[PDB]
C-alpha cells in the first residue's frame, strides 16, 4: 500500500489538531494499492477513542484504478474539553509497510 | 551489414559531362576530418578534411 | 432436448433463469446465444464445499429447492434445509458470477518458467478490463427526489437516546414529509426548497439556540439543527450507470 | 547554515517538549534527495537538568557485568532518545546503577552510568543485603523507581533547586524486601507537551503475593488501593483517560477464570458496579501476565501464554495469538511507526502493528539477558550489558527488521496437497497422518499466523494466503487448509 | 547511417531500459523574456516507468541572474 | 462476515419488547404533541402541528462467533452509527397518484433497552429509526450501511412493505384476515414437493404468496 497526503502539515505521521467550540477539522487521504485490492469494501478501517466528545463524518470513494479517497470531518459535540485519538488502519496491508496505521489526536482546547 | 548499411550518392554523372576544376582546392590543415553543421539550417554543412565540401543539401 | 423446462424466471435487466423437472437451474444472458447449467456443475460443487468450510448457516448437505426469484437483479432461491433438529426454510443467494468463475475445466497450456514448466490457463475474455467513465448523475438521470433527516443531538455524556428523543426524531421526519406533500400547491411561494417556509424566521436565532445546547442549558438536552432536515438537490454520491433513464423531446445522454 | 535558536523555540522553560524531526532535501517542492534525522532541545528537557548521582568511571561499569540479572528501560514519553537503563542484579551486588543516553543508544560509548545508592540511602530506613533496582518508569514530570527496599519518587523535574536529583520514599507497610522484589509498575505512556488541565499521569504498582494493587495520581505521594471490598488477583490496573475509566485484569487462582472488568472512574476513584459486563477469556487462557495500552492510542493488549487485542475500551477482545506452554515476558513498542514487539519465552520475537489482527515473527534471539528498544525514528535496538546493537543493515526509514539477519520461514514439516478451485485461486490441504499422536497434531496444522502471508515454492511459485480453514472431519487425512490467490 | 537506438540492443552490450516513460512540454518551442520586476511560469508533464523511480531536476545556465522555484505534484 | 438485522417495532413498545411487529397501521398517530410542547429552547413554533408515524426500525448486527449484544456495544464504543436509505416505489395507478419517486436518508439513534442492567452504563443496545411512509405507495426498500467508523458490516437491502391483509380482533392481536395462523412447517411438507413458480407484479407487489 501507499498512503498519499498532499496537504502540508498533515504529512507527518504523528499530528495533534485543536478544535474550538463550533470549529471543524477536515482532511483527506488517498490509498494506492500496489496489487489486487479488496474492492467491494474500503481498504481503511478507522476507530475513535472517546466518541462522546467528537462527531466524525467520513466519505469514501473508489475510482477507476481502485485508488481509495477518504475525507474525514471532525467536529466537537458541545462545550467540554478532552482529547480523543482517531486511528486509521490498513487492515489488509502487511506488517512490512513503513506506515500502516495513522493516529491523529483531536484536542478540544486552547491551541 | 552490422551497424549501418552502406549506400553511395552520385548524381549528375548520367552523361559524360566534363567540367574542369577552377582554382586551387582548399584543404583542412589538421590531419583529422571534421564536419561543421550550420546550426539553424540542418541541410547546409561543411566537410573539412583532405578536400573541403560545402553542401546546401545534406 | 432430453430435459423439459418447468418454468422461467426473468430479471428484466438482461438475465434469465430456467428450472426443469429434474430440478436443475440453467442460466441465460440476453447478450449471448448460450445457456449454461449452473446448479449441477463443478463450480456449484466448489461453492457448496466452500460454504461447508466457512460453516454457513444457509447451506446443508440435504436440501430441497422450494423456488427461486430475482430481487433487484440478484438470484435469490428459497430452500428448505433438512438439518437434523434445526431444519428450516430460508432464502439463500445464488451468485452466478461466482459459479461461472469457479467452473474449472478450462482451456489451459503448459508454459515454461526458469527451467520449470507450470500450468497457465488460457484467457477467454476478449478484454482485460472494462470501465465506465464520464458516467451521468444517477439521481438526475432517474429523476428521484431525495431528503435528509439526521437525528437530533443529545447532551447526554454517554450519547444515548431516550424514548422522548426518538419521539422528537419521529415528529421531525413526519413534518419533513408533510412539507414534501404541501409543496405541490399551485402558488409558487417566494423561495424554492419547501423546508424554507418551515425554518424562516428561526434561521436568525441559530447561534442562540446552539449556545444553549453547548452549555447544556437547553430544555431536555436535545438539539434541533436547521441543516439536519432538508431536501438535497445536488450531491456527489454513489455512481455508475443508473438503471432508469428519462428522456424528453430530443434530450440526450452519453456513456 | 546558522539558525538562531529564537527562530525555532523562542522560549526557554523547563517543560516537557516534543523532539523535532529533520528532513534534509535538495529542493523542498521538487523532493529528490532527502535524509531523515532528529533535533533535541537540551535547555528544556526535565530529566537532563538534574544530576543523577555519582558517575561510574571506566573499568568500573564492566565490573557489573558478572553481576547483572536483567535490563529495564524507560522511554521518556514526549522526547525519545532520552531513555534510561536500569540493571537488576543478584543480591551479591550492593548498589543501584542507572545509565542515561541522549542519542538513543546509537553509540554504546556515549552512555553515562551513575550510582544512585547514596541518595536512596539518605531516605532509606530498611537496609538489607540487596537493594538493586527492580523497576523504573519515567513520566512527563516525575521519575518513579521501584527499588528492592522500597518505592521512591522524584521530587519534581521542572523546578530544579538542589542541583542533584532528590528522591522521596513513598510508604506502604508490612512490605518486606520480598514483597517489593516481586512488584512491578504500570504506566500509560502519553505525551503531555503543553499540559492541558484535564491531562493527568497515573501510575499503578502491583506485587504478586491487604491488596497487591495500588495506584496513584500526578505527584505520586499518596497511593490508594485500586480495588475495594474466591478472591480475584488484580494482575494489572490501568486508567483510561480518554473514556475516564478503570480497567482491571482479574485472574482467579484455584480455577481458570480470567476476565477484564471496566468500571467508571467516579470522583477520581474506580467505582464498583462495572461500566458494562466484563469480558471473560476462554478457559484455555492458562496464565495471563499483563495488559498495556499502545502509546498515544486507545488500543489495549493483553499478553501472557496468548496475545489478545481490544478495539474500544476493553469491551471485547480478539485473540490474535495462542502460545502453548510459552509466555510473553516483555513488550516493546514505539508511538512512531506503531510497531509492536513481543519477546516470548525461548527468545522468539513476534511483531505486529497497532490495530492489526494479523501478526508475524521476526526471529529467535539466543542472548541470555537482553531487551528491545525503539527510538524516536522507529529504529529498533537490542540492548544487552556491554552491547548496544543498532542493526547489521541500515535503511532510509526505521524498519524493525534490521537487527535480524533475514526473515524466517513460517512453514512447518507437513505434506501439502494443492487443488485448483478457479483460474486464480487455489487450496492447500495439510495432511495430518492417520495414527499421528493427538499431542503432535499441531505440528502439522496451519495457524492464525499464516493469514496474509505468502506461500513460496522452490522450483517456481508465489501466491498469497487470504483465508485459513480448520476442518477436522470433512476430509479424512486433512485437518487444515489455506485458500490462496495465485501470483 | 547508424541508428544508435537500435544498436543499443545488442545482447553483448546489455543496456538497461529508459526509466522515464514521458517528458513533454511546450516550453521548447519559443524563447522568453524577463523584464525588470517580472516573472514567468513554465510547465512540464512527466510520466515514469511502471516500476522505476526517476528523479527530475531543474537547472539554469546562469544562477547569478535567474532564480527558480520548482514544484512537482501528482 | 457480519450481517444486519432489521425489525419493525411499535411506537408504544419502542424499547420494551424486541420481537417483530407487522406493518399493520397505515395512519399517522398524534401521540407526540406533549413532548414538543415540553421542548422550549428549540426552534419549534407552537403553531405548527407535529404528529408521528407508527412503528420504528430496530437495527442490530451479528458476526459469527460473537453474540449480538456485545457486538452492538462494541460498535457503539468505536463510533459506528447505521445509515438508512429508504426508497419508495410509485403505485401502478398513475391516474390517481403521481409517478414521482422519493428517497430519505436517515441515521440510526442508539438506545439502551429498558431492562435490569446489572452494568452501570451499557446493556442490550439497539439502533432505532423512524419508519416513514407516504400516500400513494406500498413498497419501500431500506438500505442499511455503516457510516465508515468501527467494524465493517456489508450494505444490506431489506423491504418494509405494507401488509394490507391483517385485521384486529377484540383482544387487539394482529390476526390474518385471509386465513388461520395455526400451522407449523414440517419436513413432510417439503420432502416430496417440487419447486414451483412465484408469480407477482414485478416491482409493485408488497406481499408474496406461494401455494402448491
Ligand atoms: C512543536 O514544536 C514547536 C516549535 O516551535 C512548538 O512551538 C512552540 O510552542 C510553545 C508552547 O510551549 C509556544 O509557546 C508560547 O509562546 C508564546 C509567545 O508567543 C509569541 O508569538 C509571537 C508570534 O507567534 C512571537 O513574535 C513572540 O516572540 C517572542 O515572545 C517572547 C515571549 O516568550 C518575547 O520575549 C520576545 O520579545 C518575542 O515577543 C512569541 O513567540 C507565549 O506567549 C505563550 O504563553 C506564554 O508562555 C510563557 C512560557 O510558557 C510565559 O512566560 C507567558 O506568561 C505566557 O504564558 C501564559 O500562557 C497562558 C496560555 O498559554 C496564558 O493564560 C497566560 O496569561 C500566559 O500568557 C506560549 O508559551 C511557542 O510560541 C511555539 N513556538 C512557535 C515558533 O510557534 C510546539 O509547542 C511543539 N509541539 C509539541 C506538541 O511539543
Ligand atoms: C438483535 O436483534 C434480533 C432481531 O432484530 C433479536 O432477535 C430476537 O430476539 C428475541 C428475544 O426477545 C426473540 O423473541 C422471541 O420471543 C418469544 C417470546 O418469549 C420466544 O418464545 C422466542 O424463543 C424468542 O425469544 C426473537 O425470536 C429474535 N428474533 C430473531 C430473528 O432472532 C435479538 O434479540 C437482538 N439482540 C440484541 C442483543 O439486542
Ligand atoms: C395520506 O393523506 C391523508 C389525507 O390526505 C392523511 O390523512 C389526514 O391527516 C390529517 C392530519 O392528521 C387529518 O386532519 C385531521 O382531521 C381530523 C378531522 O378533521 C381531526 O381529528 C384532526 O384534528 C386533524 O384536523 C385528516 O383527517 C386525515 N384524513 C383522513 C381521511 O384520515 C394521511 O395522514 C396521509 N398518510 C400519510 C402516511 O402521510
Ligand atoms: C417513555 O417512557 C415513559 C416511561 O418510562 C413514559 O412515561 C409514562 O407515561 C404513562 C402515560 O400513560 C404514565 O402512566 C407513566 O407513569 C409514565 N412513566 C413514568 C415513569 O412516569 C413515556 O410516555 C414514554 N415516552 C413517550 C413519548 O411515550
Ligand atoms: C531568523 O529569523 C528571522 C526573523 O525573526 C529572519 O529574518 C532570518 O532570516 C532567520 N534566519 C534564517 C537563517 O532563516
Amino acid at each position: 500500500y501507499w498512503i498519499q497526503q498532499d496537504s502540508l502539515d498533515f504529512m507527518s505521521l504523528n499530528l495533534v489538531k485543536y478544535i474550538d467550540v463550533g470549529n471543524t477539522i477536515d482532511f483527506q487521504f488517498k490509498i494506492i494499492p500496489k496489487a489486487m485490492s479488496t474492492f467491494p469494501i474500503p481498504p481503511v478501517s478507522m476507530v475513535v477513542g472517546n466518541p462522546g466528545l467528537v462527531e466524525v463524518k467520513t466519505q469514501g470513494v473508489f475510482d477507476l484504478n481502485e485508488n481509495y479517497y477518504l475525507d474525514i470531518h471532525v467536529s466537537g459535540r458541545f462545550f467540554q474539553k478532552g482529547s480523543t485519538s482517531i486511528a486509521l488502519v490498513l487492515w489488509e496491508g502487511s506488517s512490512k509497510c513503513y506506515a500502516i496505521t495513522l493516529l491523529p489526536t483531536i484536542k478540544s482546547s486552547c491551541s | 551489414h552490422t551497424l549501418c548499411r552502406v549506400h553511395t550518392v552520385r548524381t549528375g554523372k548520367v552523361f559524360k559531362s566534363n567540367i574542369q576544376l577552377q582554382g586551387d582546392p582548399l584543404f583542412y590543415a589538421f590531419p583529422n576530418t571534421f564536419v561543421l553543421k550550420n546550426v539553424c539550417k540542418a541541410d547546409i554543412s561543411v566537410y573539412l578534411g583532405q578536400k573541403v565540401f560545402l553542401t546546401i543539401d545534406n | 432436448k432430453e430435459s423439459t423446462i418447468k418454468y422461467m424466471v426473468n430479471s428484466f435487466k438482461g438475465q434469465m433463469a430456467v428450472v426443469t423437472e429434474n430440478e436443475e437451474i440453467w442460466y441465460f444472458l440476453e447478450g449471448g446465444y448460450d445457456v449454461y447449467q449452473v446448479v449441477p456443475s463443478q463450480g456449484w460443487e466448489t461453492y457448496h464445499n466452500l460454504q461447508k468450510m466457512q460453516k454457513s448457516s444457509f447451506h446443508s448437505e440435504d436440501e430441497s429447492l422450494v423456488s427461486l426469484f430475482f430481487e433487484d437483479g440478484k438470484l435469490f432461491q428459497l430452500v428448505y434445509l433438512f438439518d437434523v433438529g434445526k431444519e428450516r426454510l430460508v432464502k439463500r443467494l445464488l451468485p452466478v458470477g461466482t459459479l461461472m468463475e469457479y467452473n474449472l475445466p478450462k482451456p489451459f497450456t503448459v508454459v515454461n518458467q526458469g527451467n520449470y514448466q507450470a500450468i497457465s490457463f488460457t484467457h477467454t475474455c476478449p478484454f482485460k478490463e472494462i470501465h465506465l467513465i464520464d458516467v451521468p448523475k444517477k439521481h438526475h438521470a432517474s429523476r428521484t427526489e431525495s431528503y435528509v433527516a439526521l437525528p437530533p443531538l443529545v447532551s447526554e455524556s454517554l450519547g444515548f437516546h431516550n424514548n422522548n428523543t426518538l419521539a422528537v426524531y419521529q415528529g421531525l421526519v413526519y413534518y419533513l414529509l408533510w412539507l414534501h406533500s404541501k409543496y405541490d400547491k399551485p402558488y409558487a411561494d417566494p423561495v424554492h426548497d419547501p423546508t424554507w417556509r418551515w425554518w424562516q424566521h428561526k434561521t436568525k436565532d441559530k447561534d442562540y439556540f446552539f449556545y444553549l445546547f453547548s452549555n447544556r442549558l437547553a430544555a431536555e438536552g436535545i438539539y434541533i439543527n436547521m441543516n439536519a432536515y432538508q431536501k438535497l438537490y445536488n450531491m456527489s454520491g454513489d455512481y455508475g450507470i443508473p438503471d432508469l433513464f428519462f428522456l424528453d423531446k430530443g434530450n440526450w445522454f452519453t456513456i | 547554515i546558522d539558525i538562531p535558536r529564537q527562530n525555532i523555540t523562542v522560549n526557554t522553560d523547563i517543560a516537557a517538549v516534543e523532539q523535532w524531526m529533520i528532513k534534509i532535501t535538495m529542493h523542498e517542492g521538487l523532493n529528490i534527495y532527502d535524509t531523515e534525522g532528529t533535533l533535541l532541545d537540551l535547555v528544556r528537557e526535565p530529566i537532563l537538568q538534574w544530576n543523577l548521582g555519582r558517575v561510574l568511571t571506566e573499568m568500573e561499569v564492566r565490573d557489573l557485568y558478572p553481576e547483572v540479572n536483567d535490563i529495564k528501560v524507560t522511554k521518556s514519553p514526549c522526547a525519545n532518545d532520552v531513555a534510561l537503563i536500569g540493571f537488576m542484579m543478584k543480591p551479591s551486588s550492593n548498589g543501584v546503577f542507572i545509565g542515561k543516553t541522549i542519542s538513543g543508544f546509537w553509540t554504546y560509548k556515549e552512555c553515562i552510568w551513575h550510582d544512585l545508592t547514596e541518595i536512596i540511602y539518605a531516605e532509606l530506613k530498611d537496609e538489607h543485603q540487596g537493594l538493586t533496582v527492580i523497576d523504573l518508569v519515567l513520566t512527563n514530570h516525575f521519575l518513579v523507581i521501584l527499588t528492592s527496599l522500597g518505592l521512591y519518587v522524584s521530587s519534581d523535574l521542572r523546578y530544579p533547586t538542589t542541583s542533584q536529583i532528590k528522591l522521596s520514599r513513598a510508604e506502604f507497610c508490612g512490605f518486606e524486601r520480598v514483597d517489593y522484589i516481586r512488584g512491578n509498575l504500570w504506566y500509560n505512556e502519553k505525551c503531555f507537551a503543553n499540559r492541558e488541565s484535564f491531562e493527568v499521569d497515573y501510575v499503578t504498582i502491583t506485587f504478586n503475593r491487604s491488596s497487591s494493587c495500588f495506584f496513584s495520581k500526578e505527584p505520586f505521594l499518596h497511593w490508594l488501593p485500586c480495588v475495594f471490598s474466591s478472591i480475584p488477583r488484580v494482575i494489572t490496573f490501568l486508567i483510561d483517560q480518554e473514556t475516564d475509566s478503570g480497567i482491571y485484569l482479574f485472574n482467579v487462582q484455584d480455577t481458570k477464570e480470567t476476565y477484564v472488568t471496566v468500571a467508571m472512574l467516579k470522583d477520581g476513584k474506580p467505582s464498583p458496579r462495572p461500566k458494562f459486563p466484563s469480558f471473560h477469556f476462554p478457559s484455555t487462557f492458562t496464565l495471563p501476565l499483563g495488559m498495556i495500552f499502545h502509546p498515544r492510542s486507545h488500543f489495549l493488549y493483553v499478553y501472557g501464554s496468548q496475545i489478545w487485542v481490544s478495539m474500544d475500551g476493553g469491551n471485547t477482545f480478539e485473540m490474535l495469538c495462542n502460545l502453548f506452554s510459552h509466555h510473553v515476558t516483555k513488550t516493546s513498542n514505539s508511538f512512531y511507526t506503531s510497531d509492536i514487539v513481543f519477546i516470548v519465552e525461548d527468545g522468539r520475537i513476534l511483531t505486529t502493528k497497532a490495530g492489526l489482527t494479523t501478526y508475524s515473527e521476526l526471529g529467535i534471539l539466543k542472548d541470555a539477558i537482553f531487551t528491545l528498544y525503539y527510538d524516536q525514528l522507529g529504529y529498533i535496538h537490542k540492548l544487552t550489558p556491554e552491547n548496544f546493537d543498532a542493526g547489521s543493515k541500515l535503511l532510509g526509514h526505521g524498519n524493525s527488521g534490521s537487527i535480524f539477519g533475514k526473515r524466517p520461514d513460517l512453514g512447518f514439516e507437513a505434506i501439502l496437497v494443492p487443488q485448483y478451485i478457479s483460474t486464480n485461486e487455489m487450496y492447500f490441504f495439510a495432511h495430518v497422518p492417520l495414527t499421528m499422536p493427538t499431542n503432535i497434531q499441531w505440528k502439522k496444522r496451519f495457524k492464525t499466523i499464516h493469514l496474509g502471508k505468502t506461500i513460496e515454492f522452490s522450483k517456481t511459485g508465489l501466491a498469497n494466503i487470504k483465508n485459513v480453514y480448520m476442518h477436522k472431519t470433512e476430509p479424512v487425512g486433512f485437518q487444515t487448509s489455506i485458500h490462496t490467490e495465485i501470483i | 547511417t547508424v541508428n544508435v537506438q537500435s544498436s543499443l540492443m545488442d545482447e553483448k552490450l546489455a543496456l538497461q531500459p529508459c526509466n522515464v516513460e514521458l517528458l513533454e512540454s511546450t516550453m521548447i518551442n519559443t524563447m522568453f523574456t524577463i523584464d525588470m520586476n517580472s516573472k514567468l511560469k513554465l510547465s512540464a508533464l512527466m510520466i515514469p516507468r511502471k516500476g522505476e523511480n526517476p528523479t527530475p531536476l531543474v537547472m539554469v545556465s546562469n544562477p547569478h541572474a535567474l532564480g527558480f522555484k520548482a514544484n512537482l505534484n501528482e | 462476515h457480519c450481517t444486519w438485522l432489521l425489525v419493525l417495532n411499535k411506537f408504544e413498545k419502542v424499547g420494551l419488547h424486541l420481537s417483530k411487529d407487522r406493518f399493520q397501521d397505515h395512519e399517522p398517530i398524534d401521540t407526540v404533541a406533549k413532548v414538543f410542547q415540553k421542548l422550549t429552547d428549540s426552534p419549534i413554533d407552537p403553531s405548527e402541528n407535529y404528529l408521528s408515524f407508527p412503528y420504528y426500525l430496530q437495527i442490530n448486527f451479528s458476526c459469527p462467533g460473537q453474540n449480538i449484544e456485545e457486538l452492538a456495544r462494541k460498535g457503539h464504543l468505536m463510533g459506528m452509527k447505521p445509515m438508512v436509505q429508504i426508497n419508495y416505489m410509485y403505485s401502478v395507478n398513475f391516474y390517481r397518484w403521481e409517478m414521482e419517486n422519493v428517497q430519505i436518508l436517515m441515521e440510526a439513534a442508539p438506545m439502551r433497552s429498558t431492562g435490569y442492567c446489572p452494568a452501570e452504563a451499557m446493556c442490550v443496545l439497539n439502533w432505532y429509526t423512524p419508519m416513514p411512509f407516504k400516500n400513494g405507495s406500498v413498497v419501500s426498500s431500506v438500505d442499511i450501511y455503516t457510516n465508515g467508523i468501527g467494524p465493517f458490516v456489508s450494505k444490506k437491502r431489506f423491504y418494509v412493505n405494507m401488509n394490507g391483509f391483517l385485521k384486529r380482533d377484540a383482544s387487539g392481536k394482529s390476526l390474518f384476515a385471509i386465513g388461520y395462523e395455526s400451522l407449523v412447517l414440517k419436513s413432510s411438507h417439503f420432502r416430496l414437493s417440487k419447486s414451483r413458480p412465484l408469480w407477482y407484479t414485478v416491482n409493485h407487489a408488497p406481499v408474496f404468496i406461494l401455494g402448491g
